[PDB]
């Protein structure tokens, strides 16, 4: 089983450097290369360079070469890639690939790595202030999340007795911080007769909120 | 840098159904062009290589062929766990470079969005701060457009979006739009309104609350 | 385990062609090149030209341009070189041959010596 | 063209004595380039060096590649019954393949003693 696991999402301030690691395991980790595509949360994938953990030796695209240096240590089969002054364009999601080889390089990957989430932002550990959302047969309401740093946050309703009718919303920067909402649809005779209660908790804060959504 | 324009982006789909995709490269190749499945929230995992040759433990109903500047990537009959975004690649000459992608969805009956408007909470209030939302949930297809109005003005800045992928059971798309305003400026008016625009109906479809 | 099988021994008539295959097993057949030599009776080694299993791209010999056909079949990870008009002196074994695997070297034609051989096809052109 | 001249053409010795097979280039030829062959009768021929002094996998110690520019040179350590056999040189840069004409490895026969 071909296994590429790459480091926990890495968070960095502007103009500061990180080192993404790539460990490879299932194969020979000196008979094959090692290439980088970088993927902005909704789009294609771009090429950023290849290692060959065996020599050392890499290829560049002209694009990333001042900017990523990739290196290999064939003891712990590990590739590195390491990225120096880092902007608000550098966030994105970065793959490791496994590339083929045979009589020479053939710049096709047959096996990913688990995708190393980077973001560059000088927010703190904030939490979430989480607001209710109050307005026939149907009702929806919801929970704003807003406020909070760094992602993600979990939502539940009714600690997860409402689970049909129930949607939430991907976060969006909204003043360096994240930004999230959820909704959820009972039968209009439930509420406001039986309490609705979203469940929101922020693992990075270490905290939990449970907000009552009340009729105005 | 060879650009690979990769049609179509978006692509409906009901099961069995056979999709053809397609691949035009920016000047002529040989055959070295990928293809790769990746789901949401998952690694690519290649499918094609060379144009035509499948990968280990690809299914015989995903096929590719062409060479030159026309590559072409087909399934015979699609199935529900084929529904995923698919890219071409070129690996012919430095930098490789991937094509834009084809995302699959199921083909549905059209929908009208169920659009709720919620006023500013009054814990929200205690911070200044002042949050209108609306909801635009279980609509099909997915392009819809969203307009705000303050006092029948229509509203740009402080107006952020999020839709949802494709859910999973009834196929349909959900949207959210947030007006935030300050307290002060969120009493200097009002009636608050979005406006929804979509297919199934020619004229927008309307929530507002008062905020008095 | 790498193995190339070739196909078997041939006796053609001067004038005919010969079309010789090599069936490869053990390795990603289109990510290696591959070399035709060809050794007549009491002779040198002799190459013939190579071919490229993945793109298809060859390069021949001149003495054997306009002659010669070196082809590929991916989906039968197998090669083929064929040889038209032939004449007494094209009796010889002729061999198919893969190159070495790149090492991280200056480049691959660091490798495209014969590394694993075929165990050739007898051709003899009589009468 | 880039032409091989092997020498010499056919080299009489004894098992446990050292040979010595020379392959020279017309034109200066990089190490890298450069591939030694060993076929016995009746087989195919085996990778012996590649890029002038590396062994082949599963090649005895007593095998060395050597040389340099327009003179390379294989050695044989010390012979085995094995090693008695036809031994080319090949050139494989971008320019072509060519192989030398070959040194045939005999047996040395000898007078009752
Ligand atoms: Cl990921
Ligand atoms: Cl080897």
């Amino acid at each position: 089983q071909v296994q590429l696991q790459q480091s926990g999402a890495e968070l960095a301030r502007p103009g500061a450097s990180v080192k993404l690691s790539c460990k490879a395991s299932g194969y020979t980790f000196t008979s094959y290369g090692i290439t980088w595509v970088k993927q902005r949360t909704g789009q294609g994938l771009e090429w950023i360079g290849e290692i060959y953990p065996r020599s050392g030796k890499n290829w560049y695209n002209e694009r990333f070469k001042g900017k990523a240096t990739l290196t290999a240590d064939t003891s712990s089969s590990t590739a590195y890639m390491e990225f120096r002054s880092l902007t608000s364009e550098d966030s994105a999601v970065y793959f490791c690939a496994r590339t083929e080889y045979g009589s020479s390089p053939q710049w096709y990957f047959d096996a990913w790595g688990t995708g190393t989430t980077v973001t560059v932002s000088s927010a703190k550990t904030t939490p979430p202030s989480v607001y209710p959302l109050a307005p026939n047969s149907m009702v929806t309401l919801g929970c704003l999340v807003k406020g909070y740093f760094p992602e993600p946050v979990t939502v539940t309703w009714n600690s997860g007795s409402l689970s049909s009718g129930v949607h939430t919303f991907p976060a969006v920067l909204q003043s360096d911080l994240y930004t999230l909402s959820s909704s959820v649809t009972v039968p209009s005779s439930p509420r406001p007769s039986e309490t609705v209660t979203c469940n929101v908790a922020h693992p990075a804060s270490s905290t939990k909120v449970d907000k009552k959504i009340v009729p105005r | 840098s060879i650009v690979m324009t990769q049609t179509p982006k978006f692509l409906p789909v009901t099961a069995d159904d056979r999709v053809t995709i397609t691949c035009k490269a920016s000047q002529i190749l040989n055959n070295e062009v990928a293809w790769y499945q990746q789901k949401p929230g998952q690694s690519p995992k290649l499918l094609i290589f060379y144009a035509s040759n499948r990968y280990t433990g690809v299914p015989d109903r995903f096929t590719g062929s062409g060479s030159g500047t026309d590559f072409t990537f087909t399934i015979s009959s699609v199935q529900v766990e084929d529904l995923a975004v698919y890219f071409c690649q070129q690996h012919y000459s430095s930098p490789y470079t991937f094509g834009g992608g084809t995302k699959l969805e199921v083909k549905r009956a059209d929908a009208a969005p169920t659009v709720s408007i919620f006023p500013p909470s009054s814990e929200q209030l205690t911070s200044g701060g002042a949050s209108v939302v609306c909801f635009l949930n279980n609509f099909y297809p997915k392009d819809i457009n969203v307009k705000w109005k303050i006092d029948g003005s229509e509203r740009q800045n402080g107006v952020l979006n999020s839709w949802t992928d494709q859910d999973s059971k009834d196929s349909t798309y959900s949207m959210s739009s947030t007006l935030t305003l300050t307290k002060d400026e969120y009493e200097r008016h009002n009636s608050y309104t979005c406006e929804a625009t979509h297919k199934t109906s020619t004229s927008p479809i309307v929530k507002s609350f008062n905020r008095n | 385990q790498v193995q190339l099988v070739q196909s078997g021994a041939e006796v053609k008539k001067p004038g005919a062609s010969v079309k010789v295959s090599c069936k490869a097993s053990g390795y990603t057949f289109t990510s290696y090149a591959m070399h035709w030599v060809r050794q007549a009776p009491g002779q040198r080694l002799e190459w013939m030209g190579w071919i490229n299993a993945g793109n298809g791209n060859t390069k021949y010999s001149q003495k054997f341009q306009g002659r010669v056909t070196i082809t590929r079949d991916t989906s039968a990870s197998t090669a083929y070189m064929e040889l038209s008009s032939l004449r007494s002196e094209d009796t010889a074994v002729y061999y198919c041959a893969r190159v070495g695997p790149y090492c991280g070297g200056d480049s691959p034609q660091d490798n495209y010596y014969m590394d694993v051989w075929g165990k050739g096809t007898t051709v003899t052109v009589s009468s | 063209e880039i032409v091989l001249t092997q020498s010499p053409g056919t080299l009489s010795l004894s098992p446990g004595e050292r040979a010595t097979l020379s392959c020279r280039a017309s034109q200066s030829v990089s190490s890298s380039y450069l591939a030694w062959y060993q076929q016995k009768p009746g087989q195919a021929p085996r990778l012996l060096i590649y890029g002038a002094s590396s062994r082949a996998t599963g090649i005895p110690d007593r095998f060395s590649g050597s040389g340099s520019g327009t003179d390379f040179t294989l050695t044989i350590s010390r012979l085995e019954p094995e090693d008695f056999a036809v031994y080319y040189c090949q050139q494989y840069g971008s320019s072509s393949y060519t192989f030398g004409q070959g040194t045939k490895l005999e047996i040395k026969r000898l007078v009752p003693r």
